[PDB]
């Protein structure tokens, strides 16, 4: 329950995409992303079964792709050569310079008022 | 002066719908199910 503040809104979130008429769909809604799991409502009668199998079909491989994937991503960066790669990247990527501009919040766009953008901009920082 | 009639509680003939009356049933309304949990 320690982010059940949270969940407060993603419960509400969930629950206005099933109060949602985004129906009669075949195709999953799915562009890039996570895991697919999937049960049935019909008021909750096996979500447990097919939850267990979920989990341990998953532990099966074990996360290895992502395990694997970041432990080669590591050992890859920590070659001569390839270290060079990376951080010229982020170098060109993330500037820094003599009391300059970092990444920025611009709100050039109308905007509801002044003040707003006064709150974003401070958020932002 | 026509009856639904009625079942005899023999969950047999209630499974298929049958009373005793002018009519007879799909079958009994079907409320969802419930299966045991597996322990932690």
């Amino acid at each position: 329950s320690l982010f059940a503040p949270w969940a407060k809104m993603d419960e509400r979130n969930f629950k206005d995409q099933e109060k949602e008429d985004l129906v009669s769909i075949t195709a999953p809604k799915l562009d890039d992303g996570a895991r697919e799991f999937e049960v049935s409502s019909n008021e909750a009668a096996s979500p447990y079964n097919a939850a267990f199998q979920t989990i341990f079909g998953s532990y099966e491989p074990g996360m290895k792709t992502t395990r694997e994937l970041i432990d080669t991503y590591r050992n890859l960066m920590n070659n001569y050569e390839v270290d060079n790669a990376v951080s010229e990247i982020v170098s060109d990527a993330i500037v820094y310079e003599d009391d300059t501009e970092v990444v920025a919040l611009n709100l050039d766009k109308s905007k509801f008022s002044p003040k707003i953008k006064n709150m974003m901009l401070d958020e932002f920082s | 002066a026509e009856i639904g009639g009625d079942h005899g509680y023999n969950a047999t003939n209630i499974a298929a719908g049958q009373t005793s009356g002018a009519v007879t049933q799909i079958g009994p309304a079907v409320m969802g199910m419930v299966r045991r949990a597996i322990p932690n």
